[PDB]
RNA sequence: CGAAAGGGUCCUGUAAGCAGUAGAGUAGCCUUGUUGUUACGAUCUGCUGAGGGUAAGCCCUCCUUCGCCUAGAUUUC
């Protein structure tokens, strides 16, 4: 037995999965699921549906140029069976899978390079327009910190930063409404 | 070890409690499930819901109840004379950014 | 759940567990076909009362592959490693 | 073996190598601002029912002194220095 | 509109595929095989007015010239310009190839 | 044990917002055209297999949190 691939979406088609359409020109189409089968019967292009390997390869979001992808092929010339050849093939498959995973992760990071600059610039713009929403201490808290600083001979601004740290640690949410007292 | 007067904020997953419910009955059933949830959480048969909580449940009509809701339940003493139960719970809607990802928390008394 | 021709080291439990049962962590019996019960139900296995008269009872069974994909949907993967190898790197992978 | 030579070549060349506090601070400030914006939108959603009925005008409802006290106090105004108690009617 | 949209996805209501349309455009033998699978006397206009792009027979030359101005014909033209999806593209999407020695 | 949460497994199909020498054309200001420029503009591309949902008869979690507990009543050769 072997593992096919879905014609529409490219997922691994295991035995007894999906359905095959036999066209009268000589084409057999294997679908992994009724989702792909019904999209094919509706004549939707796999290259336009973003959940498919066809779209991902067309958009360049799959690593397609690599040396590790030249090891799997449909072998139309059979090789005489050799135990050592099959064993070293198994070891090769394991190591090639590891190398392919590592290079794929590198490829994805080069896809996602410029993000941190984009969120930094957006964050600076948002803070610049909303300086007034940044956390601040209450007026009564400022009064009590001022009188405590006057009493203790300490730095009022230091007390302000410590109290801001305390409210930064203690996060509290507010509730809508309130109970109406009965007569 | 837990005092009679105590307030906690919970997340109620109303989606699994309203799954398959008739459309003209989903929001009143949501109110009844909130009352049953508060009774199970606090042990109080007397549960009073905030009108803002009722509005929040009814925000999208009779069949548009949110999947999750953040509430505060406050077990308080019933000081009225001739009361059947000495305690009751009051349930309010809580203003949060997102009701997902939140654990059950105890509201500080101050 | 590994055979002589499938060298994936895997257990009998599907991905995401058996639906409404959980995981099989003990010795298990694989029986051809269907049996009268449902999931979680206690089943009594009994020796056959008579000597068999069919060649099927004397056949030796050779398994090549056991399906371990999810039965909670159209599962196309036998292992989580297979699923991750097919999908690739996700956004949450760099977020973590 | 050619693949292994290629792998060690890119490892020597630095192909698999992996790489600010002010940036973290400004990102945390932006996230706090977004949370405050979400809370403001939730308050608006709670108070508005314009599909069915109009909002009562603010001039027709007398604002509570305690609520004005609380809101200005969180906004950072020393209300005792300005005396809202004398301004409040009875 | 579509006639009998309820049974539009039935196999007995199936229409010719776009890759078959490209192969008919590229090679007249494939188109001739498809036309030999039909009967000429039962076709609109006795089979004389045919649009390969739409894979559709028409009653008259003015009807064919008429549908060419329409947007379904232009959708078929843009789909053929983009190219239909084949098994070669399916193998290239997963990085699979054929080794013939 | 219960309620949350986290992870998994599935379902859909790529969120809001921002940006773009992408975008048929149109109109202004001037270098009067040399992406002239600026403005609008279905849609497209990127951030983004992302966002949303997930037991209600899905799975896992002494070792992620918060609660609950040796009752009450009725009957019994
Ligand atoms: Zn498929």
């Amino acid at each position: 037995m072997r593992i096919e691939n879905c014609f529409f979406c490219g997922r691994p088609a295991w035995p007894s999965k999906g359905i095959t359409f036999m066209r009268n020109d000589g084409k057999a189409f294997r679908f992994c699921r009724s989702k792909c089968h019904k999209n094919f019967k509706m004549k939707r292009n796999p290259r336009k549906l973003k959940w498919t390997k066809a779209y991902r390869k067309n958009a360049g979001k799959e690593m397609v140029v690599d040396s590790t992808l030249q090891f799997a092929a449909r072998r139309n010339v059979p090789v005489r069976y050799n135990r050592e050849l099959w064993q070293k093939t198994l070891k090769a498959m394991e190591r090639i899978s590891e190398i392919r995973a590592r290079r794929e992760r590198v490829f994805y990071k080069k896809r996602m390079a410029g993000k941190r600059a984009r969120e930094v610039a957006a964050a600076r713009k948002l803070v610049a327009e909303n300086e007034h929403l940044l956390p601040r201490l209450r007026g009564s808290e400022k009064r009590r910190l001022a009188e405590l600083a006057a009493e203790r001979g300490v730095d009022v601004e230091e007390l302000e930063r410590e109290e801001l740290a305390k409210l930064a640690s203690k996060k509290k949410s507010k509730a809508f409404g309130g109970e109406v007292r009965r007569v | 070890a837990i005092a009679d007067v105590v307030a906690r904020e919970y997340t109620i997953h109303l989606h699994k409690r309203l799954h398959g419910v008739t459309f003209k009955k989903r929001a009143p059933r949501a109110i009844k499930e909130i009352k049953k949830f508060a009774q199970k959480a606090m042990g109080t048969s007397d549960v009073r819901l905030d009108p803002q909580l009722n509005k929040k449940v009814w925000e999208q009509g009779i069949k548009g109840v949110p999947f999750r809701i953040r509430v505060r339940i406050s077990r308080r003493r019933n000081d009225e004379e001739g009361a059947k139960e000495k305690l009751y719970s009051y349930v309010q809607a809580v203003n949060v950014k997102n009701p997902k990802g939140l654990l059950t928390s105890v509201v500080e008394e101050e | 759940a590994s055979t002589e021709t499938d060298l994936t080291k895997k257990k009998i439990t599907p991905m995401g567990g058996f639906v409404r049962y959980g995981e099989v962590n003990n010795d298990y019996v694989m029986i051809k076909g269907s049996v009268p019960g449902v999931k979680k139900r206690i089943m009594t296995l009994r020796k056959s009362l008579f000597t068999h008269t069919s060649r099927k009872a004397l056949e030796k069974v050779e398994l090549k592959w056991i399906d371990t994909s999810s039965e909670f949907g159209h599962g196309a993967f036998q292992t989580a490693a297979e699923k991750k190898q097919f999908m690739g790197t996700l956004k949450k992978d760099l977020q973590t | 073996q050619a693949l292994e030579e290629e792998e060690e070549r890119l490892e020597k060349e630095g192909f698999y190598d992996e790489d600010d506090e002010e940036e973290e601070e400004i990102l945390q400030k932006a996230e706090y601002i977004r949370e405050q914006h979400a809370l403001i939108r939730n308050e608006a959603k709670m108070r508005k029912s314009l599909k069915n009925r109009a909002i009562i005008p603010r001039k027709a409802v007398k604002k509570p002194l305690s609520q004005l006290e609380d809101h200005l106090d969180q906004l950072g105004v020393d209300t005792e220095a300005i005396g809202l108690r004398a301004r409040a009617q009875t | 509109g579509v006639f009998a949209k309820r049974t539009m996805t039935k196999t007995r209501r199936r229409l010719r595929d776009l890759d078959q349309i490209e192969r008919d455009l590229r090679s007249p033998r494939h188109l001739q095989q498809y036309k030999e699978t039909k009967a000429a006397e039962d076709l609109p206009g006795l089979g004389l007015y045919y649009c390969i792009e739409c894979a559709k027979w028409f009653e008259s030359e003015t009807s064919l010239v008429g549908h060419r101005k329409g947007k379904p014909h232009k959708r078929r033209l843009k789909q053929l310009k983009e190219g239909a999806y084949t098994h070669e593209e399916a193998m290239a999407a997963i990085g699979y190839r054929i080794d013939n020695g």
